[PDB]
């Protein structure tokens, strides 16, 4: 699960 | 780089010039990095970041660090020449035993400073040992340099410890002091003390020159990835016939840089006290 | 040559050290977005059988980032894979290349972005990317450990890693402090020891000196399972580190 997009999770 | 003019190309890392200062006049090395899909190379960053951190006498001192965005530029002093080409040059005759005793006593000190940090060369032989015409030896080329805070996992052949050569798992400093010992064969018989072929060719050199690995010298051989238990059973050589030139005291301390065991092996700190520099001085060379 | 690298080492932290705070100067991340990054960064370094020692730096050069620059909500991730390449460049033999990171980054960033925040990480710090961590004072201060107990060292690197995510409280503590804390807890934890007297005289950190840190990192001990970010406590959850994650904490620490 380290593919991730954390600009989302970020806000 | 606008401030450095290009004398001339000393080698082909990227190439390195020799150059000079507009402002301050001095002379310098300027070797140069093309940054492209992979950006700084890993043996770029490890050299700057370790360098940096070596401030002594006999080690070259990277200066200036010009990193653009296209080029990446290492200025450092410009020495003369290298340990290779003055041997090289200096084959028709020995070099002086006094000259020999300060430039070992210079390398020696030298990893001295960087085994009392956490660097470690791994890249011992005179193509990396610059020479200046203070007869000064420094040493160079830490684009293979790895800082041990950690202990470094395994990955020239000449210059390679035996350990390596059976498959080690950790770097240890030994590792260099064995190079180390062995540039000074090199310097005293102008001859590589062992020039291998292969990584077996190297190996059986070695074993020749030595004496094969037994476990009462060197505990823990067999139990090694790269050791075989078909290897021929040589005797040690005399150190005598190994290096004629040398003294009792350069002998003794070249067979305690050559030991087999890692742990055993001398380190640059104990070869430093070794009374074969009772009588160091320092020879123009 | 071990006294020497340690005093070294001693040296050196303090030059490395991040400035203390730099979050509240920071006026888009927070420290929870740092400990989410750090989540982020364990999360890879096991993806990609990265040292810990990797990820040790990474995270140093994040929060030197950090503190020497400002950096919006977008472009964090951005820096933390920047300082987890050029980690890996320094530290592991074959770094991963970096078309990896940025199929890791969910293809948010591209290679050029990655290369260019690269670039910016390392004239930010100048070169200056051998900070010592808490892995390089935890194995010297196991080489005073006796006995060699496993369980001892993967519990003490698994608190060192902790402490790697939350800055608050834990950037006003010197490396070397995390690692004696983390040592001595440890110990305890397993083995029922106190802070040895070898290393009350190699380091000079006695056990009251480490007090503060020592119950910072027990409260995060004790509250490691309920916190938000579980990647460290999974990746100790494996036999590699016997499973360190899954023992339970003391409930009073002994002072």
């Amino acid at each position: 699960n380290a593919k991730r997009n954390l600009s989302s999770e970020f806000a | 780089m606008e401030n450095f003019q290009k004398v001339e190309k000393i080698g082909e890392y990227g190439v390195v010039y020799k150059a000079r200062n507009k402002l301050t006049g001095e002379v310098v090395a300027l070797k140069k990095i093309r940054l492209d899909t992979e950006g700084v190379p890993s043996t770029a960053i490890r050299e700057i970041s370790l360098l940096k951190e070596l401030n002594h006498p006999n080690i070259v001192k990277l200066l200036d660090v010009i990193h653009t965005e296209n080029k990446l530029y290492l200025v450092f002093e410009f020495l003369h020449q290298d340990l290779k080409k003055f041997m090289d040059a200096s084959a028709l005759t020995g070099i002086p035993l006094p000259l020999i005793k300060s430039y070992l006593f210079q390398l020696l000190q030298g990893l001295a400073f960087c085994h009392s940090h956490r660097v470690l060369h791994r890249d011992l032989k005179p193509q990396n040992l610059l020479i200046n015409t203070e007869g000064a030896i420094k040493l160079a080329d830490f684009g293979l340099a790895r800082a041990f805070g950690v202990p470094v996992r395994t990955y020239t052949l000449w210059y390679r410890a035996p350990e390596i050569l059976l498959g080690c798992k950790y770097y240890s400093t030994a590792v260099d002091i064995w190079s180390l010992g062995c540039i000074f064969a090199e310097m005293v018989t102008r001859r590589a003390l062992f020039p291998g072929d292969s990584e077996i060719d190297q190996l059986f050199r070695i074993f020749r020159t030595l004496g094969t690995p037994d476990e009462v010298v060197w505990p823990g051989v067999t139990s090694m990835p790269d050791y075989k238990p078909s290897f021929p059973k040589w005797a040690r050589q005399d150190f005598s016939k190994v290096v004629p030139p040398l003294d009792e005291d350069g002998r003794s301390l070249l067979s305690q840089m050559l030991h087999y065991d890692p742990n055993k092996r001398i380190s640059a700190k104990a070869a430093l006290a070794h009374p074969f520099f009772q009588d160091v001085t320092k020879p123009v060379p | 040559y071990h006294e020497d690298i340690h005093t070294y080492l001693r040296e050196m932290e303090v030059k490395c050290k991040p400035k203390v705070g730099y979050m509240k100067k920071q006026p888009d991340i927070t420290n929870s977005m740092r400990a989410i990054l750090v989540d982020w960064l364990v999360e890879v370094g096991e993806e990609y059988k990265l040292q810990n020692e990797t990820l040790h730096l990474a995270v140093n050069y994040i929060d030197r980032f950090l503190s020497s620059m400002s950096v919006l909500r977008g472009k964090l991730q951005l820096v933390g894979t920047a300082a987890m390449l050029l980690a890996s460049k320094f530290e592991e033999i074959y770094p991963p290349e970096v078309a990896e990171f940025v199929y890791i980054t969910d293809d948010t960033y591209t290679k050029k972005q990655v290369l260019r925040m690269e670039h910016l990480v390392l004239k930010v710090l100048t070169f200056d990317l051998a900070a010592p961590t808490v892995n390089q004072f935890l194995t010297q201060y196991f080489l005073h450990q006796q006995p060699a107990n496993c369980k001892v060292e993967s519990l003490a690197m698994f608190l060192g890693e902790l402490s790697l995510i939350d800055a608050d409280p834990y950037l006003k503590y010197l490396p070397s402090v995390i690692a004696g804390a983390a040592f001595h807890l440890a110990l305890y934890t397993v083995t029922g020891q106190s802070w040895p007297e070898s290393l009350i005289r190699k380091t000079g950190y006695t056990l009251e000196s480490l007090k503060p840190c020592l119950m910072d990192l027990h409260q995060t001990y004790l509250k490691a399972p309920q916190h938000a970010q579980q990647s460290i406590r999974e990746k100790y959850k494996n036999s590699k580190y016997h499973g360190v994650s899954l023992l339970n904490p003391p409930e009073t620490l002994n002072l």
